[PDB]
RNA sequence: AGAGAAAUCAAG
RNA sequence: UUUGCU
């Protein structure tokens, strides 16, 4: 590790990219996820009271509590209603033009949203087939079920989809005609349970953690409301300087890094992450914040009901427990659902509903990212906190500019306390304040003085995508160029990545050594003229964006006869991608 | 979708990886190498594009220029630009 | 009193064109009408020689009649048009609506030119007009919307240009009952509590005076656990030829006898190797199952262990708890680091150079060439090539279910063409249904030296080829397909050390304002104490070796350790600059680091390296 | 046996 | 399933 700590030429911040092993295989999660899911579900209740009382905390509907119950030494799970109201009002009053842009989105963009965009999400657990299916098929099935049970043609607009859902929910019972004609029945309670059931799954390939953690997805019946709320959150977040949303992070971080006083004040840089970020928030606080925003916006009442419905359904959620907890009887091993045998999660046995567990507090990762970020950001608004703040969901960096060290420490503790106030706990061991400011880390970007190194979380897969030679070359060069101009690779590393990708791409298409393709080209005297044919590369660091065929033609490496043979549209081999069609644009069988 | 990415090397090395439409301009065998498969679109091997590049049916240069105009514009724009003395600082 | 993008004459005319105070909207109506007339003026400002168009609205009916008589058109009184192109003799009304696409035909008398609120226009209308006027209209409407949002008139403007909206959502009664089951508030929450932010008594922030120490675990030294070997990898040199010829040559001249037998890899398993080699010499990498294969690839071991466990079913069910066996930094990590940076007589990184067209291209290619020359002739490069070849050949045989033993030789070639047999990888009978399934492998490799404590589970045999002696280590492994694919392109490990080298060289060039691609200054590091630094080339080589080992030993422990060590690296950097590090209440980053120090020998090596550095800066 | 890590493969 | 990335 001392080898990664330079003391000359460069600094440890420069070598921060060495503290990465993404070139190795990412870990995977094995077998049952029930333990992780139950731990995530039980964490909120153990933190609600300073003295862990899970049973007493299992009856709380709205996770609201007085400031006397907020644990300032450990994680807290509740929220302060009055604090949430006042902070949301302050956020509205500060970023008023952002509120105006949100109102424009609501009064113009929101009505025209098309429900087809709902078919671009994770695999959905159909409430009829009882098995996960891709998003488009699940959307089609849900739409057909709605039309069959309502006897109407649901309009293309997304609000029509949401109103259709809210109407079917009024039906005392529903039926679905399968298609293979098999009938399926639903009681109002059964459909309500299906809609409020979140299906869990391991988060695979997640680097940077020792323990595997799960994620959850909602049903297709409530995904419309979730999309509406998330789009509104994105629209508001795009117009605030405190957000970490995928915005011009270079400009934002450079602007905050340049911030300095007249050299007499005290500057501090606090880099941190929130602990149990999802496992402490309460949807009631989120919906109250949204309601405050909308009411201050002068929005109609049906808009507020539409925005509140998804959080209401999330409050009465049902988390899928997976397969069960593992038990051993001597040398055997068996999975058993919670309830049959004693376990550390016995307190939650009363919440079991079939194979799903009911929980009102807490949240699951991967459902409300932008709303959680908004909830975190509203906390920062108050007179005490006069510093800058950037938040990307669970990561955050704050810049204090105070008159004295005492004011800086008071502001830091006030920031921590306010986050606790809205239900967000900064991981004390993961929070570090440097004074004077100048050194920090945030969103895998490491800032030192006036230099921000954007360390890539993952290396680009420097291999062909598998579509076809021309498309693969174009995509790979584009990926390398994007990773270069984002600061993740300088010119030398960009050229090296180009060479590595070139070698991998040539190998994948049998052009590097003695193969069937090269043997055929040698026997019949087919001089290699393209990169995938074995010809020397024509692209360079400066020409990573051009197309290979045009570049070769301009440089004289391709002749009019070869171009006419290659670019003949009558060849039987024919099928952002800007590769011109050619005989080398074939399609693989399987 | 990493599935095609991890299947390319195996896919390319299959006996008949390429799928192409039937066409008599592609011979059954050339110099002792089987090109197309008359299985019950048809299937061809990875050497078919190279054989075409060497012996395909040439098209009019007008079609080539029409196809390549968009990318040649960018190539010419790049090569026409003049880059000043590279600095260090 | 007026937007900065509104002129005076148009403003005064709009104020006097109608009685705006008797309508629902007293202000925004004037603004939108002025916007329409300003668009008309801007479009009519341009010319071909005559002006492109001409303003018609807001003028007396006399000119309307004159134009109708002359310019071959008729204009009624109800909805007077605004624009008319004489070059095309077509009448257009430039109306702006919020609906970018939905433009219902109000009338079929003439074509209608509907424009978006943000500047856009219809689907098949902007083509007729030129480009500059479209850009002007876009900019004007963008500025209009900017002013509207600045003055909080979004809803008023939407009402003005869209009439009135409607309640497009409603919630039933039973659905409300369902929704209000698990929350104390109604669908529209109205907590009857005055908004207020209370004051909470927190805890003070402690200073980090000294950097923490990482726990060093005790127990058996960690043995080698990578897929293949590292610095202890060798090869047999064979005459040039195909893989089949090289394997046949190896098989013909080979007397294999066990030196050291491990219980995990019984010596009988050697029969699975030779029988495979022979088959690969005859042109059939896939071979029929034999008796020894059962032990080699754990065939039916699932049922065997199921029965051996059910035999002890007399007991009570207990919550299955797991224990990961702690282990200490084995002594072979430093030896591996030393041997990985040893020199080689050949360059093992032969990547085709890119083309050079620009000075930047030349500089980049020079930097890459220098880096390859620096790290190309090291043992680590040869081991990387061996790993990549082995992983590729093994992963290419996992795309179809197979109940027969496959042969995947590890053979490279020197520039002269001589074959280099690093070893062999036999793939057992596999049925790949999930991409994360563990395929069974019997991996044989050529070793340089054998250590029982380092390779406890390997069986080492002697191998005599034309007099020359070699050690052949056999290991019964089970490896994931995903990890095999990841190692199939392990060549990416060369990027990070390349990043460090290029950054150092470019920093020196900037400081001197003149690139020197042959500079290797002294890098001061916290070394044992005998020396106080290293050259840039040696440091790059050491970084490459350590990064290769980290990639090979990348598991959740390594990921967590590296993720949680960045905080302490930043803290050390801050202390080195005489900055101050402050911590919240009950903070212990060292605990987060220590949670991930259990088994990984490379993690233990890095932790020991961290502990050796000074933990106080004065 | 083995791979591995908080629980799964070593077929069905 | 025929076997050649320094």
């Amino acid at each position: 590790m001392n080898l990664f700590t330079p003391r000359s030429e460069i600094n440890p911040t420069t070598t921060q990219e060495l503290l990465y092993a993404y070139t190795g295989p990412a870990p995977v999660a094995y077998g049952t996820r029930t333990r992780a899911v139950l731990e995530n579900i039980i964490r909120p209740y153990q933190y609600f009271y300073k003295e862990p009382n899970v049973q007493r905390a299992l009856d709380i509907k709205t996770g609201c509590k007085e400031p006397e119950d907020i644990n300032v030494e450990g994680p807290s799970s509740g929220f302060h209603t009055a604090s949430v109201l006042k902070l949301a009002d302050n956020f509205f009053r500060k970023y008023r033009p952002a509120m105006e842009k949100l109102k424009y989105w609501i009064l113009v963009k929101l009505p025209k949203l098309k429900y087809a965009e709902l078919s671009k999400g994770r695999q959905t657990y159909s409430f009829i087939h009882k098995r996960n299916l891709p998003a488009p098929i699940a959307l089609e099935e849900t739409v057909e079920f709605l039309e069959q049970n309502l006897r109407r043609k649901i309009g293309p607009t997304l609000l029509s989809y949401c109103q259709a859902i809210a109407d079917v929910m009024e039906l005392d019972e529903t039926t679905y005609e399968g298609a293979e004609t098999y009938t399926i029945k639903f009681s109002r309670e059964e459909l309500w349970d299906q809609m409020r059931t979140l299906n869990t799954m391991w988060k695979h390939l997640e680097r940077g953690r020792l323990n595997r953690r799960t994620i959850a997805t909602p049903s297709m019946l409530i995904r419309g409301f979730v999309k509406i709320v998330e789009d509104a959150a994105k629209e508001i977040l795009e117009n605030v300087p405190t957000s970490g949303v995928p915005v011009g992070g270079e400009e934002k971080l450079a602007k905050l890094a340049s911030k300095q006083t007249f050299h007499t004040a005290v500057t501090g840089e606090l880099s941190g992450d929130q602990e149990k970020f999802n496992e402490c928030l309460d949807p009631d606080a989120m919906r109250l914040m949204w309601t405050v925003f909308l009411r201050k916006l002068g929005c109609p009442d049906w808009i507020m009901e539409l925005f509140n419905i998804p959080f209401m359904v999330f409050k009465s959620k049902l988390a899928d427990m997976g397969e069960g907890l593992v038990y051993t009887k001597g040398k055997l091993t068996d999975r058993k659902p919670l309830g049959e045998m004693p376990s550390e999660f016995d307190d939650l046995v009363r919440n079991v509903v079939g194979n799903s567990i009911s929980c009102r507090l807490g949240m699951f990762m991967g459902m409300y990212n932008l709303t959680s970020t908004l909830l975190a950001l509203i906390s920062i608004e108050r007179e005490e906190l006069t510093g800058s703040h950037v938040e990307s969901s669970d990561d955050f960096i704050h810049f204090f500019n105070c008159k004295t060290h005492e004011e800086m420490f008071k502001q830091a503790e006030t920031l921590r306390l306010t986050l606790k106030l809205v239900g967000i706990n900064m991981s004390p061991s993961k929070c570090i304040l440097i004074s004077p400011a100048g050194i920090g880390e945030f969103n895998s970007k490491f800032h030192h003085r006036d230099f921000v190194g954007n360390v890539a979380t993952e290396l680009p897969a420097l291999v062909p995508n598998g579509t076809n030679p021309m498309t693969d070359l174009a995509m790979g060069l584009n990926v390398i160029k994007h990773s270069v101009n984002t600061g993740q690779m300088n010119l030398c590393t960009g050229a090296l990545a180009m060479r590595i990708f070139n070698h991998a791409y040539k190998y994948a298409y049998m052009a590097l050594g003695v193969t069937r393709r090269t043997r055929f080209m040698e026997e019949n005297a087919i001089t290699p003229l393209l990169t995938n044919q074995g010809a020397s590369p024509v692209h360079s660091f400066s020409t990573m964006h051009l197309d290979e065929v045009a570049l070769r033609r301009h440089l004289g490496l391709l002749d009019e006869e070869t171009l006419r043979r290659i670019l003949n549209p009558n060849n039987p081999v024919t099928q952002e991608d800007y590769s011109v069609p050619s005989c080398f644009k074939y399609t693989l069988s399987r | 979708d990493h599935a095609p990415q991890m299947r390319l090397v195996y896919s390319v090395r299959k006996p008949w990886p390429i799928s192409m439409t039937p066409s008599k301009e592609i011979p059954l065998v050339f110099n002792g190498t089987k090109l197309k498969d008359t299985i019950l679109r048809t299937r061809a091997n990875i050497v078919v594009p190279d054989y075409w590049s060497k012996y395909g049916s040439q098209t009019s240069l007008e079609v080539v220029n029409a196809i390549l105009y968009a990318e040649d514009l960018k190539v010419q724009r790049f090569f026409s630009t003049e880059w000043g003395e590279i600095r260090y600082g | 009193d007026r937007p900065d993008h509104i002129d005076s004459r148009v403003w005064e005319l709009s104020e006097t064109q109608e009685d705006w105070i008797t309508q629902v909207h007293g202000h925004v109506r004037r603004v939108v009408e002025c916007w329409k007339y300003t668009i008309c003026c801007l479009i009519s400002n341009m010319h071909t020689g005559a002006p492109q168009y001409d303003v018609f609205k807001w003028q007396d009916r006399s000119t309307i009649e004159w134009i109708c008589s002359k310019k071959k058109v008729q204009y009624p009184e109800r909805d007077t048009p605004d624009l008319y192109d004489n070059e095309r003799a077509v009448a257009y009304k430039v109306l702006l609506v919020s609906d970018l696409s939905d433009h219902s035909p109000t009338s079929g008398i003439y074509h209608d030119l509907a424009f978006n609120l943000e500047g856009e226009a219809e689907e098949s209308c902007a083509l007729v007009l030129r480009g500059s006027q479209l850009q002007d209209i876009k900019g004007f409407l963008c500025r209009a919307l900017e002013w509207v949002v600045s003055n909080n008139l979004t809803q008023e403007v939407v009402e003005t240009i869209s009439g009135e909206a409607k309640l497009q959502f409603s919630v039933g009664t039973t659905f409300r009952t369902l929704l209000k089951r698990d929350t104390d508030w109604d669908v529209i929450p109205t907590p009857r509590v005055e908004p207020n932010v209370p004051r909470i008594e927190g805890r003070r922030w402690t200073q980090m005076k000294k950097l923490p120490l990482l726990k060093e675990k005790e127990g058996p030294p960690s043995p080698w656990r990578a897929l293949l070997l590292g610095a202890d990898s060798e090869y047999i040199v064979c005459p040039p030829g195909t893989d089949q010829e090289a394997i046949s040559w190896i098989h013909s001249q080979s007397e294999i006898e066990c030196i050291r037998e491990s219980k995990s890899t019984p010596a009988s398993v050697i029969t699975c190797l030779t029988s495979s080699l022979q088959s690969f010499a005859e042109g059939n990498p896939v071979r029929s199952r034999i008796h020894e294969d059962i032990i080699a690839f754990g065939i039916n071991k699932k049922q065997e262990k199921k029965q051996s466990a059910s035999s002890s079913a007399s007991g009570e069910w207990k919550r299955a708890e797991y224990q990961v066996e702690e282990m200490s930094l084995p002594p072979w990590v430093e030896e591996e680091m030393v041997l990985l940076r040893s020199d080689q007589e050949d360059n093992w990184i032969e990547l085709e150079k890119n083309a050079i067209y620009t000075e930047v291209d030349g500089v980049a290619e020079g930097l890459v060439d220098k880096y390859i020359e620096i790290v190309g002739r090291t043992k680590v490069a040869s081991v990387i090539e061996k790993w990549q070849i082995a992983a590729t050949r093994t992963f290419s045989q996992l795309h179809t279910d197979r109940s027969r033993i496959t042969a995947c030789p590890i053979i490279t070639r020197d520039p002269s063409g001589n074959c280099q047999f690093w070893g062999m990888v036999l793939l057992g009978p596999h049925h790949v249904k999930r991409d994360t399934d563990n395929a069974p492998l019997l991996i044989a490799e050529i070793m340089g030296e054998d250590t029982e404590e380092k390779y406890p589970k390997h069986s080492v045999f002697s191998l005599k080829v034309e007099g020359k002696q070699f050690l052949l280590s056999l290991k019964i492994t089970s490896f994931s397909r995903n990890k095999l694919y990841t190692f199939s392109n392990i060549r990416r490990v060369l990027i990070q050390p390349a990043s460090i080298y290029s950054q150092v060289v470019l920093s020196r060039a900037a400081e001197n304002n003149s690139l020197n691609l042959e500079v290797n200054p002294e890098i001061q590091l916290y070394l044992e104490g005998a020396q106080r630094g290293m050259t840039l080339y040696q440091w790059v080589r050491m970084i490459l070796c350590l990064e290769f080992l980290m990639a090979i030993y990348n598991n959740p422990q390594m990921e967590g350790f590296l993720a949680n060590m960045r905080r302490l690296h930043m803290s050390r950097h801050a202390m080195m600059e005489r900055r101050q590090v402050f911590l919240p209440f009950g903070s212990r980053p060292e605990d987060k680091v220590n949670e991930c120090i259990i088994n990984n020998p490379i993690v233990a090596y890095l932790a020991k390296g961290w502990n050796s550095m000074p933990n106080v800066y004065y």
